[PDB]
RNA sequence: GCUGAAAGCAUCUAAGCACGAAACUUGCCCCGAGAUGAGUUCUCCCUGACCCUUUAAGGGUCCUGAAGGAACGUUGAAGAC
RNA sequence: GAUGUCGGCUCAUCACAUCCUGGGGCUGAAGUAGGUCCCAAGGGUAUGGCUGUUCGCCAUUUAAAGUGGUACGCGAGCUGG
RNA sequence: GUGAAGAGGGAAACAACCCAGACCGCCAGCUAAGGUCCCAAAGUCAUGGUUAAGUGGGAAACGAUGUGGGAAGGCCCAGAC
RNA sequence: CCCGGCGAGGGGAGUGAAAAAGAACCUGAAACCGUGUACGUACAAGCAGUGGGAGCACGCUUAGGCGUGUGACUGCGUACC
């Protein structure tokens, strides 16, 4: 079904009763609110529009003010969309909590990766470094050949921006769901740095 | 005096509607290009668009001979090393039947800013409905 | 002259 | 392979019909409306006075200057610029 | 009135006459394990000792350690035995 | 014989092949090779046949109840195959 | 006389037939670099032209529909020695 939007608060260690340490990626999934409910008669696909968080009064734009005021829902920090699986129904102004993930046992998180900036072939494509001595001339961490005896094929692995892109990790085990704190304990690591917004949706890969 | 030459600023262009169901691919599109190019008009001019807009319906019901419905391949490239992807006549109708006529015309028309402008006067629809009646279209038994 | 350019 | 004639029988085939692999099309992930065929939904803002003129998708003046954007600044787990 | 040559390093890429994995037919296929032929190029496809070597032999592995084209791929990318 | 020293039209493009020998000019026409659905000027032209493989539009020995046509022959209301 | 750093370099005045002669000085070409105006130009592929040719601008024109410049689109077209 649908997912939710939260914040990467960080990572901590969870000790069970048998003395095992389960890595977790805590997420502050604030109470979400629906903004739009779209159908096929107008748009052409069953989905919803959800926001979260808050924003300053004298900083948000007027166009969005009416977009949020239309549904009588306080402004958020962004907007996202979730497709419905032919069996989901919602209404504007409806608030969604973290309990939605109570009986799922697995999710696929999504978020933006960290920013490495301009990266090299080694940092980026795990290229094999050349000889550091024994003759090498200014060609230690260089790629080498990029073709044959007359064009560089498209998709050629080269240096460039590394990170700051959409990334989706799949099949992450859930550990705990504390609605009192609006938290979600996801096992393992997830993209993005502390404070970045990320999506959490049930796992399709089982 | 200098031979007549048409001017696109004051030349007439009419609208027509067609149903290709049961029609053969080449023997049909051959007449399309002939019309979007203007070779059926007395004011024909190679460097001008003296054609007539056309709206063909039921593109998913064309007719073909032999096993072309299965053997006819539609190759194309993406600009990569693998690149080449093939699709049989059936795989196109089920996924995108409009491109069949859109492609047959592309090979019958001139290659240039003009031949591409003729295409723009071509409108295809897989079904029998359309929202172009406001243009007062006409019938064509081709 | 000496081998490859210009050893 | 079933059925089954041509060819009284037989036959997986010619008409029809059912199985069939990490290939191909899908489904998983990312880019993605410069898709010039340039798409779709919601919301927000502007409701002046005239002149002249090849009298038109015309030009110019006075008043008006929103929504929003940009610039500037403090900066970033963003970044060569 | 100049197209710089083996091999190594690096980065690869396509073909299929398939090394492995996958799907099958006959088998002098009991089984296990093989042989032969067909379909299949999706991905994957050793490290070291001697030698400048490719190759090759040897040791030990691996499901397998494929055959070839690309100026016997690649020196305005390195090396220079 | 052409090219070299020869343009032009055709063969998709292609000095040597096919047609044909450019004094200059015209928005005149008839022809050659070669062609006449579209890109692309001209027959979706007429008659009677063949092919089902896109053969046409790359290829041998050799194999094959493919298929049309042609002349016989053997056995057939003593019942044949 | 004025700007300017009691500058360089300029602007007026003035001399002179000439200052469009400022001594970087008769005449003052081209390559090359610029300002202004008209037209074209951000879905369009290749010796950048040629033939045809829309539209725009200006000058004619006793509106005569011509000429000048621009050249969307279109056929053919791979520099010279
Ligand atoms: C004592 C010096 C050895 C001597 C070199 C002579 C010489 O004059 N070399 C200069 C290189 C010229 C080049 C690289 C010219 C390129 O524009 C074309 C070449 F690539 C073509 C090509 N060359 C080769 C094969 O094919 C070829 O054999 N050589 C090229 C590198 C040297 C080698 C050669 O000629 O060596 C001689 C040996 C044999 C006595």
């Amino acid at each position: 079904m649908i997912g939710l939007v939260g914040k990467k608060v960080g990572m901590t260690r969870i000790f069970t009763e048998d003395g095992v340490s389960i890595p977790v990626t805590v997420i502050e999934v604030e109470a979400n609110r629906v903004t739009q409910v779209k159908d096929l008669a107008n748009d052409g696909y069953r989905a919803i529009q959800v926001t979260t968080g808050a924003k300053k009064a004298n900083r948000v734009t007027k166009p969005e003010a009416g977009h949020f005021a239309k549904a009588g829902v306080e402004a958020g920090r962004g907007l996202w969309e979730f497709r419905l699986a032919e069996g989901e129904e919602f209404t504007v102004g409806q608030s969604i909590s973290v309990e939605l993930f109570a009986d799922v046992k697995k999710v696929d998180v999504t978020g933006t990766s960290k920013g490495k900036g301009f990266a090299g072939t080694v940092k980026r494509w795990n290229f094999r470094t050349q000889d550091a001595t024994h003759g090498n001339s200014l060609s230690h961490r260089v790629p080498g050949s990029i073709g044959q005896n007359g064009k560089v094929f498209k998709g050629k692995k080269m240096a460039g921006q590394m990170g700051n892109e959409r990334v989706t990790v799949q099949s992450l085990d859930v550990v705990r769901v504390d609605a009192e704190r609006n938290l979600l304990l996801v096992k393992g690591a997830v993209p993005g740095a502390t404070g970045s917004d990320l999506i959490v949706k049930p796992a399709v890969k089982a | 005096m200098k031979t007549f030459t048409a001017k696109p600023e004051t030349v007439k262009r009419d609208w027509y509607v067609v149903d290709a169901t049961g029609k053969t691919l080449g023997r049909l599109a051959t007449e399309l290009a002939r019309r979007l190019r203007g070779k059926h008009k007395a004011e024909y001019t190679p460097h001008v668009d003296t054609g007539d807009y056309i709206i063909v319906l039921n593109a998913d019901k064309v007719a073909v001979t032999g096993n072309k419905r299965t053997d006819k391949v539609y190759y194309h490239h993406t600009g990569h090393i693998g690149g080449i992807k093939q699709a049989t006549f059936e795989e196109m109708i089920a996924r995108r039947p409009e491109r069949v006529i859109e492609i047959a015309v592309k090979g019958m028309l001139p290659k240039g800013p003009l031949g591409r402008a003729m295409f723009r006067k071509l409108k295809v629809y897989a079904g029998n409905e359309h929202n172009h009646a406001a243009q007062q279209p006409q019938v064509l038994d081709i | 002259x000496t081998x490859p350019f210009x050893x």
